């Protein structure tokens, strides 16, 4: 039927036409949204907004991290227009691969970073954290792209074209019984995130609505943008790990046998992690230009 | 008072005794010393990067 | 390239960088209030509540408090005015009961509205305390507002007298967005007075790090 | 009385008529026929990155490459102008710092701001560290400008609308010259320290004698306050830098005003002037966040440093005059060559 | 009184692990780098360690490499050296220089008193030639000082010292930098030369001038000294 033997395990990898037929297009507007406000973004950080007081910082490298992203990917479009038919070569696909897994969780890591900033500098006005220095802000940077290629190394110690038939084949997210840790991160990084976000939005909105400060017309915008913040983290992000999680349920319920059950679930997969990349498309629009500054 | 337009009075005297020569030649002798130390002034000629004390 | 002895004035000035980074770290997370008034508006009480310019350091709630009473500098307030550009906030203090004469309400409304609408203090917030409400409440039993303010309308009434005075005062702000201005009714009255001030700092602070963030 | 004040106008009148008189022809119809010097491109050769405020005052070594700058985080900052290397930092008693001066022999400091007070620190003992060798009192308003004479004279300027020179020693005014009517803002002391020029915000500025204590000569003009002074290093002349965006050269000989550099671009006041080594060039500090190296002799734009984000505040040129000193309401100090 | 007091020396057998200590009263402690300098009964000046303000740079002699080991207490204003492994070329007089680094600082420029230690039974080379002259008061003198290395740097700077030991004394600067006077010192000192090749100049020489005078460079780590040429009658 479909399955096939990478790593001594039983995936259905499948080849459908809507792979081919819907993906590419989604790819290319994320493609031309994606350096149209992630370059406007990077230009106005490195060239004006001299200041670079530590909140920036984390903003700075959530920028990278959608620009990094959205550079890889064309490749991943040049994988759809095919039906999973790689050419480049293993070290191409090892680097793209590491790329976009490392880069979602870039963006993720340092947005929720920023979130817990916002946090602590509105519940928290006197607290120290929201005077730490440049120094210290670049070092959190660092430190936290440390994490971030900590768990997504993984990927290019494993040079993955794996074989279907006369088709070189990439995908990491493949559907068998196991967990590699790709698909336990793959939820770990929305699920904690989530939670840290939106307790921290919760606690913006009570002490901002508490302390009776919701009556200027800027307060109530922020309050807002920070809604608008969780709601595109959540719905960028959410339906993909949903239909991990599906497709975990029939793994465990039907196993690997009879790969047919696997119908256009994992399509519609494929179709909202590309919402994962919409995520860094929407980022420019939201934290940023949109921002009464810059 | 009287006693500050007294002082007032008396300052004004003093700078009224003090006698000024003529404008042009003040120019002139303004011209006469910029152009005798204008081959000392690293600002106006730059000055070469081998004696310039801030390379970078 | 560095001789050894480049190498331990180097040395030396990392170890000066480290002092003054320390210095002004600690310095940062002090509030800075610019006290001002017009005299016998009542700078006094409200300092003793907790030649040049004036210092006073106090504590509230682990936040250490620099108020600088700049009250006896009678020179060109605009020659040295900008040297406060940057403060936390301003307290400006009137004297309700200084509306007899010699005027002097008067005189402490343009000093109010000279301040607020200043191009140092374009987004510094000012905290006004109107003091002596007792003194208000017995000149107004007696006399009336009307020789302060021809045309007010209202009867011989504390609060609607007081009200009418803290509107007065607070329609003096030309840039009424981007700059916030607090009222407290003080009077020689309970620590309550340090309350509001920390107050108004906080709601300040906490639109300062919203900025810095930039949402905002 | 009326007596005085017809007394009074008709010596200004007197001055002006004999001023007019004095003045012949205009220096630039004389200096026109020089060449100009050109476009005078500087650049940043060293960035002085350790005050934490706005920085209020500088001033150089006479050796050229130590120089004091003084900011409102409570700083004397003592650098090494060629290595960037902090030699000292001095913690001030009050913040409020608006002038600051270094010794001519390099052994003390001078500072003092909205206190009143001006505070000499002595730089070379034998404990290694800079303490406070002396706090001078008696000015009732904030102190604007200080400049050391020698090791134990001390000129100020305050605006309490009096000069004085004080001695060290004893803490005393020496001398006491009072004849402003607003705040002094500036001083420049003559090269042979035997006269000194202060500008006050009456829109006037005044000459007096050091040795025992009078305004020599009073030059008007300025259309507001004057913020900087600077003596020409002929010592014949100076200028001074105003609120209404003009600079204006002066002559002590001709008591009268010789040129005014203005441009109809800049609308921005002076907040510092200084002259070049062999005062061709007036470099002067501007509050548009630039500094505008003008032709002192042909006035004209020579040149323009543009490299602070905030109102250049102080303003300085070395000894040798190797290079230039500015510093900003930024916390950074900027020389250049 | 910017006195530095030295203790811990005395009788140690070989092998021992004696520690001196260093009690500085007078001056900010805490600002000035300060060094550890020996000096063997019948011999001249040795350095031995280096500790900087902060404690962040530390050097040591390579004869003491390894047994040595330099520390400060600067809030109770003391300096250490343990020593270990103790050997009979031990056996010296110890001081506690203090010396301050920055642009136009005067480094070396106080010594303590010493403390006796009798253990019981690339480097720049600085050449005095010279050992012992007879001088009369009223006459000049010139102390000659050759060097191996040019002690000339490329900032300007040629890092030479000059020291006067007076008999039964401690040493005490007199030249820093092969041409500035130290504070104190009266004007008829003088220090003049070129790269390798220094001299101090004693113009109308006089009583309590006699002493051993001894040349130091500080050019680079391990600070050198040379022998010495003693001044008599
Ligand atoms: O976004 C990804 O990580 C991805 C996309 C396609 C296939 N494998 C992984």
């Amino acid at each position: 039927d479909h399955f096939l033997e990478i790593d001594k395990k039983n995936c259905c990898v499948f080849r459908d036409d809507f792979i081919v037929k819907v993906l590419p297009p989604v790819l290319g507007l994320e493609f031309i949204f994606g350096l149209l406000g992630n370059g406007l973004a990077l230009w106005i950080f490195c060239f004006h907004l001299k200041s670079w007081k530590s909140s920036r910082i984390f903003l700075f490298n959530l920028a990278v991290a959608d620009f990094l992203l959205i550079i890889c990917l064309p490749f991943l479009m040049d994988n759809y227009v095919r039906r999973w038919d790689w050419k480049f070569g293993d070290i191409p696909c090892r680097l793209m691969l590491f790329m976009l897994a490392m880069n979602r969780q870039g963006s993720i890591i340092f947005l929720t970073v920023v979130a817990v900033d916002r946090y602590f500098r509105v519940v928290h006005p006197h607290h120290a954290l929201n005077k730490i220095s440049n120094r210290t802000a670049a070092i959190i940077s660092c430190l936290l792209w440390g994490i971030t290629i900590g768990l997504t190394v993984h990927l290019l110690k494993k040079k993955m074209p794996i074989q279907n038939g006369g088709a070189n084949l990439c995908s990491s997210f493949s559907i068998c019984h196991t967990f590699q840790w790709h698909e336990a991160m793959f939820l770990l990084e929305f699920f904690l995130p989530l939670g840290i976000i939106l307790f921290c939005s919760a606690r913006i909105i009570w002490s901002l609505r508490q302390r009776q400060m919701d009556r200027h017309a800027k307060i109530k915008r922020a309050i807002t943008f920070i809604m608008v913040v969780a709601i595109v983290f959540v719905i960028c992000f959410l339906p993909s790990v949903v239909v991990r999680i599906r497709i975990f349920w029939l793994l465990h319920t039907s196993g690997t046998q009879n790969c047919e059950v696997y119908r256009s679930v994992d399509l519609a997969f494929f179709i909202t992690l590309s919402f994962t990349y919409m995520n860094s498309m929407l980022d420019p629009v939201v934290y940023y230009f949109s921002s009464p500054s810059f | 008072s009287i006693a500050q337009a007294r002082k007032l009075v008396e300052q004004l005297k003093m700078e009224a005794n003090i006698d000024r020569i003529k404008v042009s030649k003040a120019a002139a002798d303004l011209m006469a010393y910029c152009e005798a130390h204008a081959k000392e002034d690293p600002l106006l000629t730059p000055v070469p990067a081998s004696e310039n004390p801030f390379r970078e | 390239t560095l001789s050894a002895e480049d190498k331990a004035a180097v040395e030396r000035s990392k170890m000066i960088d480290r002092n003054l980074r320390e210095d002004g770290e600690k310095a940062a997370r002090e509030v800075k209030l610019l006290l001002l008034g017009a005299g016998e508006s009542g700078k006094s009480t409200i300092v003793k509540q907790m030649t040049g310019i004036v210092e006073t350091h106090f504590t509230f709630k682990d936040l250490h408090f620099k108020m600088f009473d700049v009250g006896a500098q009678r020179s060109e307030r605009k020659k040295w005015i900008h040297c406060f550009e940057g403060v936390t906030a301003i307290i400006f203090c009137v004297a309700l009961s200084d509306y007899d004469l010699v005027n002097r309400m008067h005189e402490s409304m343009k000093l109010f509205d000279s301040i607020c609408n200043n191009k140092w203090f374009t987004d510094t917030s000012i905290i006004l305390f109107l003091n002596k409400k007792d003194l208000f409440e017995e000149k107004i039993k007696k006399s009336p507002l009307t020789i302060c303010y021809p045309e007010y309308a209202g009867s011989n009434t504390y609060e609607e007298a007081a009200a009418y005075i803290q509107c007065q005062f607070e329609d003096l702000n030309k840039r009424k967005d981007t700059k916030e201005i607090y009222t407290h009714f003080t009077c020689s009255t309970d620590t309550k007075n340090v309350q509001f001030v920390f107050d108004a700092v906080t709601d300040v602070i906490i639109k300062n790090n919203l900025k810095d963030c930039g949402l905002f | 009385l009326d007596q005085l004040r017809q007394e009074a106008e008709q010596l200004k009148n007197q001055i002006r008529d004999a001023r007019k008189a004095c003045a012949d022809a205009t220096l630039s119809q004389i200096t026109n026929n020089i060449d100009p010097v050109g476009r005078i491109q500087m650049r940043t050769r060293r960035t002085l990155r350790g005050h934490l405020a706005k920085i209020y005052a500088m001033h150089w070594g006479t050796d050229s490459r130590l120089l004091v700058s003084a900011s409102q985080d409570g700083k004397l900052i003592i650098w090494d102008s060629y290595t960037t290397n902090k030699v000292h930092a001095i913690p001030l008693r009050s913040s409020w710092v608006m002038t600051c001066a270094y010794a001519p022999s390099g052994n003390y400091v001078a500072c003092g701001g909205l206190d009143n007070i001006c505070s000499i620190y002595n730089l070379k003992t034998r404990e290694g560290n800079v303490r406070v060798s002396r706090e001078l009192a008696g000015h009732t308003g904030y102190l604007s400008c200080c400049r050391f004479l020698d090791d134990n004279q001390i000129v100020t300027s305050s605006g309490d609308t009096t000069c004085a020179l004080w001695d060290i020693e004893t803490g005393q005014q020496t001398t006491t010259f009072t004849g402003h009517t607003g705040d002094v803002m500036s001083l420049s002391l003559a090269p042979d320290t035997r006269l000194f020029v202060s500008g006050a915000c009456d829109a006037s500025a005044k000459l007096w004698d050091v040795r025992e204590g009078m305004c020599r000569q009073t030059f008007t003009g300025h259309e507001s306050d004057i913020n900087a002074i600077c003596f020409f290093p002929n010592g014949n002349a100076f200028a001074t830098g105003s609120d209404d965006a003009t600079c204006r050269l002066f002559d002590l000989r001709a008591d009268q005003e010789l040129m005014t550099y203005s441009h109809d671009n800049i609308i921005c006041g002076i907040t510092s002037v200084s002259f070049s080594k062999s005062g061709r060039l007036l470099l002067a500090g501007y509050d548009d966040f630039n500094c505008n190296v003008w032709d002192a002799l042909k006035a004209d734009r020579a040149g323009v440093l543009a490299g602070h984000d905030n109102r250049v505040s102080c303003l300085g040129v070395t000894d040798d005059g190797m290079a230039v000193a500015t510093g900003s309401w930024d916390s950074f100090l900027k020389i250049w060559n | 009184d910017v006195q530095l007091v030295e203790s811990g020396g005395g009788l140690v057998q070989p092998g021992g692990s004696r520690k001196l200590s260093c009690s500085a009263s007078g001056f900010a402690f805490s600002s000035f780098g300060m060094h550890w300098v020996r000096q063997a009964p019948e011999k001249g000046l040795e350095w031995v360690a280096y500790i900087s303000s902060g404690s962040g740079t530390i050097y040591y002699a390579d004869t003491v490499k390894g047994r040595f080991t330099i520390s400060r207490d600067d809030p109770k204003n003391t300096l250490f050296l343990q020593m270990t492994s103790l050997r009979s070329e031990d056996t010296a007089m110890y001081y506690c220089v203090r010396s301050i680094y920055y642009y136009g600082s005067s480094p070396f420029d106080f010594w303590g008193q010493g403390t006796t230690l009798t253990v019981s039974s690339s480097d720049i080379v600085m050449t005095q030639a010279t050992s012992s002259v007879p001088v009369t008061p009223g006459e000049s003198v010139s102390i000659s000082c050759r060097s191996s290395k040019s002690l000339l740097h490329s900032n300007g700077n040629t890092y030479l010292y000059w020291f006067l030991q007076r008999p039964g004394q401690s040493p005490q600067l007199l030249i820093y930098r092969m041409s500035n006077l130290a504070s104190g010192v009266p004007d008829r000192f003088s220090g003049s030369g070129s790269g390798t090749a220094f001299t101090l100049t004693i113009s109308r020489l006089e009583a309590e001038d006699v002493g051993v005078y001894y040349c130091m460079q500080h050019l680079e780590y391990p600070l050198t000294f040379g022998a010495g040429t003693k001044l008599e009658l």
